[PDB]
RNA sequence: GUUUGACCUCAAAUCAGGUAGGAGUACCCGCUGAACUUAAGCAUAUCAAUAAGCGGAGGAAAAGAAACCAACCGGGAUUGCCUUAGUAACGGCGAGUGAAGCGGCAAAAGCUCAAAUUUGAAAUCUGGUACCUUCGGUGCCCGAGUUGUAAUUUGGAGAGGG
RNA sequence: GUUCUUUGUAAAGUGCCUUCGAAGAGUCGAGUUGUUUGGGAAUGCAGCUCUAAGUGGGUGGUUCCAUCUAAAGCUAA
RNA sequence: GAUGGGGAAGCUCCGUUUCAAAGGCCUGAUUUUAUGCAGGCCACCAUCGAAAGGGAAUCCGGUUAAGAUUCCGGAACCUGG
């Protein structure tokens, strides 16, 4: 299908096609406001490797971050999600993909899934981010970016942080003591 | 704490319950031929070791036939539909036994059915009406 | 003096796209089929109309009801959907392909023409997206694409593509140079 | 010492050992009574550990190889409703660890009896 | 008065009634504050508060029967149970189980057995 | 109470003029007559004309509040707009 | 056609149907983040990847079915306890910091998408309406979708056929 | 345990023969700044210059060799 | 001081007209390919902030266990309809 030409083309971001894409988008947005609702995604084939669906209660929306740091510890990714999360309080944050950049300012395409709509909450593929248990995912982050950030990963690059590097560190910071003394 | 204070200063009343002893008597419910012999006096691997079944596929960690076959014993102790018939008997009155013929028919072969499903189909038809 | 927000942006894409140099791959369209035979194709194509929900209802309900009471072959329509008319594209099952000149997402069609040239498939731009959408019951699909065809119209359709091909692809294969857009 | 931190601030003292072992053997109990029929554990097979300080003493494994399974009579996901393990990202490498394993299901195969589905 | 007695008597005896009771209430009343007490009073405004429960009732029964059957129950006769109950997807949601795992469960279903022979 | 205004008793809102009630009711002109004649409802003048037409002298037509509060309850009123939406 | 509508984008309703704030907070997930104290007074350093402060959840949370560990006769999701080991290793190599493989045990369940045309029929579904065997089901109606809703499948491969 | 409904040229599972057979990008990576980790073999993280390939790529060990193949998501003890 | 926006991980800071689709008045025989709306005018834009600022209007006599431009008698004046 179209999907595969679409994701190969996307991969040559410098090509000169792409490059006049993003040059007006790059206007576009800037003149809108720095986050606003978006009809359809730009990246359709991004979207769709990421569990984005068009059926209904599918939301696609467009977030402005600046850029730089006298530092900062966290992603401009994992920001634009919080920031996008924190205004649509009913929807439910999965994932998000970069579209585009600029020199003071990077965009990101954020899909939103809300679980009160019923085609959500009837799909079986879909119904188990109805539970409260994900609620504001991008907040703790439990997204991609957010488990790319905090080192969810494994093998001996992540020990410190294989399953967080605070509960490991009160893990193993702790005088184990059993009644019958070792 | 300040909140199981007022608990116990007004008189709303604990809502008091008791399970503890359920907790350990636990009615065996997956099977009435075990039910009939299992015995709670008697832990689960004493049980099972009574009964004759494996309570462990596992080696035990640390130290350590009449049922069986009352349960072995109970052990051991579909039409077409009316297009499908309507179909098979169509064939029949038409092509009979000929496969080789009736694969090709467009007229009433039109899923185009293999001639092995055809003559399956036209065997189940044929014991369901002799 | 103020204008809406948003009807300013759009004016300024507007001589912006007017006024801003773009690759060939870029305004490739901008040089489409002709009025006189892009109506052909729509009178060519009008017969062909997919069977709306409508008529497919009620064609079952009445199959269904002469069945209660106790041959054709496969209806030739227009292809349209995008990963289906890709998938005909590349397999040489596809004969005739129109595409619309006005996409929102630009990508997701640039590459359609120059995938039809070179799997030497026939494909025409034609104005408007609606204008297709219009002809098979749904708002838009950017895309259509033909299939085995009536006997009647096989002599019509191979008329339309010789037409296509020495109006737009002969005509046209120079838009390789001549960068878009350098409008004064 | 390594006591330099506020290691009082956490210290868990393991006075539930004595209830944690009565917790479990409950739960396996409430297993039993809604596993009776099957065994609490899965069969899980035989293998030889790496680390050649180790090597020498055979143990378990998590889950039989679906070779092992083919050449067991039976399929990995029909094995896995008669309460044998499958892994999917094991390879056998050893004759003999994959002919002791044939042998333990063709065993395990012998000695089970399973229920109708009425 | 009684509950029972009210249940069966027309819903315009009980708003007579009412004001009845209301009278008696204020002439009670007016008695009370020349006496040191007064303990019809108590029975009086209990009866009242009585008369003005069976009447909400009667008008809730009826208004329960009103929406009977169609969908959107007001939001004061739905459940009270809690707010998270409201969520946490009905039984029907949460058993939906998608056609791939249906007819993979179908195909393999969890079978019981023993090992002994 | 504070001081009342002279045009927000009396006939100021007893009568409200055509262009206002053509606002209020949200329906165009023709649909709004075709109510009034289905209705029939008739324009009414007031003994002084100034005093309704918020002390303004000019040739406004009155309609009685009451009538048209009534019409906007009609179920014609919706109808109209099914068939507009229709068309 | 000095016209009409298709579209695409963007607005409004005290519109029909919904959801979000906040509180609590021992434990969970992140952000933010010092100093007292200690070493050759304190330059690296310890206190500390801590307290305080901020945001997000449940009865548990997180993680979880390898771009893993090993180098052998290979292990075979994650988590937790003992050992590994106060070891490897860091440490103005001064104070101190300090794992991980494997082994012993409590438990085990694996999976779902993308990317393949349903193309002999968008076969999908939100919502309104009339009924009922009302946590939902049926007929009718409107709409979402072709910039992709149905079915199979994904490294254990899988798919079209006999 | 009792009973109503299935059904439809409908839905599945294994063996043989035959024809095909699809790998997630501003992502890995490189140089640098700040932080952290025993993790010097630069452990990871965030920013910044550039930017990747598909019998291709990460990590380690004898002249090659072993494991996965990420950049999408759910899960009870 | 919201409002439309920007910075800030955030508790939040800026900004009062700031490049907002920010409302308030009138007319017509019912608008001609036939009963779906046409036309005329202005461009500011919430709120709080004073019991010593501006303000619509009561004077006298008498009365109580404590109240008077309020309570009683007489005669007054302002706003709306």
């Amino acid at each position: 299908g179209a999907y595969k030409y679409l994701e190969e083309l996307q991969r040559k971001k410098q090509s000169d096609v792409l490059r006049f894409l993003q040059r007006v988008r790059v206007w576009e947005y800037r003149q809108k406001n720095v986050i606003h609702r978006a009809a359809r995604p730009t990246r359709p084939d991004k979207a769709r490797r990421l569990g984005y669906k068009a059926k209904q209660g599918f939301v696609i929306y467009r977030v402005r971050v600046r850029r730089g740091n006298l530092k900062y510890q966290r992603s401009l990714r994992a920001t634009a999600e919080e920031r996008v999360g924190r205004r649509a309080a009913n929807l439910r944050v999965l994932n998000s993909y970069w579209v585009n950049q600029d020199s003071t300012y990077k965009y990101f395409e954020v899909i939103l899934v809300d679980p009160q709509h019923k085609a959500i909450r009837r799909d079986a593929r879909y119904n188990w981010i109805c539970d409260p248990v994900h609620k504001h995912r991008e907040a703790r982050g439990l997204t991609a970016t957010g488990k790319k950030s905090r080192g969810i990963n494994k093998g001996h690059k992540f020990n410190n942080t294989k399953a967080g590097r605070r509960k490991t560190w009160k893990r193993q910071n702790t005088l184990s003591l059993w009644r019958y003394r070792k | 704490s300040v909140r199981k204070r007022k608990m116990n200063r007004s008189s709303v009343g604990k809502a008091t319950r008791r399970n503890k002893d359920k907790q350990r008597k636990i009615n065996i419910q997956s099977n009435p031929i075990i039910a009939a012999n299992w015995d709670y006096s008697l832990t689960m691997a004493q049980n099972y070791k009574k009964l004759g079944l494996r309570a462990k596929l596992q080696t035990p960690a640390g130290g350590k036939e009449t049922e069986v076959v009352k349960k072995l014993e109970e052990l051991a102790s579909r039409s077409q539909s009316e297009r499908e018939e309507e179909w098979l008997e169509k064939l029949y009155k038409k092509h009979g036994d000929d496969y080789k013929k009736m694969f090709f028919d467009k007229k009433l072969n039109i899923y185009q059915q293999s001639e092995g499903d055809l003559k399956r189909r036209l065997l189940r038809w044929k014991k369901r009406n002799g | 003096v103020k204008w809406p927000e948003y009807v300013r942006v759009q004016r300024q894409k507007k001589i912006l796209s007017i006024r801003l140099k773009v690759p060939p791959t870029i305004a490739q369209f901008q040089y489409t089929l002709d009025r006189n035979t892009a109506a052909e194709t729509f009178k060519l194509f009008n017969k062909y109309r997919p069977e709306t929900a409508a008529e497919k209802k009620e064609r079952l309900t009445k199959e269904a009801a002469a069945v209660a009471e106790g041959a054709s072959p496969k209806p030739y329509a227009v292809k349209y959907g995008l990963n289906h008319v890709v998938a005909l594209i590349e397999n040489k099952k596809a004969k005739l392909v129109l595409i619309a000149n006005d996409v929102d997402p630009i990508e997701l069609v640039v590459f359609l023409p120059a995938l039809c040239k070179k799997m030497g498939v026939p494909y025409a731009i034609v104005k408007g997206k609606a204008r297709l959408g219009t002809l098979v019951n749904q708002k838009t699909s950017a895309v259509a694409a033909l299939t085995e065809v009536r006997a009647e119209d096989e002599a019509a359709l191979a008329k339309l593509v010789s037409t296509i091909d020495a109006n737009f692809a002969d005509k046209y294969d120079e838009v390789k140079k001549h960068w878009g857009g350098g409008i004064l | 010492n390594h006591f330099r931190k506020h290691w009082q601030e956490r210290v868990k003292v393991h006075f539930d050992q004595a209830g944690k072992k009565v917790s479990r053997r409950n739960a396996r109990a409430t297993r039993a009574a809604k596993i009776a029929p099957r065994p609490l554990d899965l069969l899980r097979p035989v293998v030889r550990a790496p680390t050649v300080k180790y090597n020498r003493k055979v143990r378990a494994g998590r889950g039989f190889t679906l070779a092992e399974v083919k050449a067991a009579g039976l399929t990995a996901a029909y094995a896995r409703t008669i309460g044998i393990a499958v892994d999917h990202r094991r390879q056998n490498r050893n004759q003999e660890i994959f002919d002791a394993n044939v042998q333990r299901l063709k065993e395990y195969q012998s000695k089970i009896i399973v229920f109708p589905r009425n | 008065v009684k509950a029972y007695e009210l249940r069966t008597k027309s819903k315009e005896q009980l708003a007579s009634q009412l004001v009845d009771l209301k009278k008696e209430l204020a002439e009670l009343k007016v008695q009370k504050l020349s006496r040191p007490s007064l303990p019809k009073i108590k029975t009086v405004r209990k009866s009242i508060a009585c008369v003005l429960t069976v009447i909400n009732e009667q008008q809730r029964e009826a208004v329960r029967q009103l929406y009977k059957g169609k969908k959107y129950q007001p939001k004061d006769l739905r459940a009270k149970k809690t707010r998270a109950l409201r969520r946490a997807l009905t039984k029907f949601e949460a058993s939906q189980v998608t056609e791939k795992q249906r007819k993979k469960q179908i195909a393999f279903p969890q079978r019981k057995y023993a090992i002994k022979a | 109470m504070r001081i009342k205004k002279k045009n927000t008793r009396g006939n100021a809102r007893n009568f409200i003029t055509r262009s206002q009630a053509v606002r209020k009711l949200q329906v165009s002109l023709a649909d709004f007559r075709r109510l009034c004649i289905f209705k029939g409802i008739y324009p009414r003048e007031p003994r002084n004309k100034k005093k309704a037409n918020k002390g303004s002298t000019a040739p406004t037509t009155f309609y009685y509040a009451k009538d048209i509060q009534y019409l906007m309850h009609e179920p014609v009123l919706a109808k109209f707009r099914e068939h507009k939406t229709f068309a």
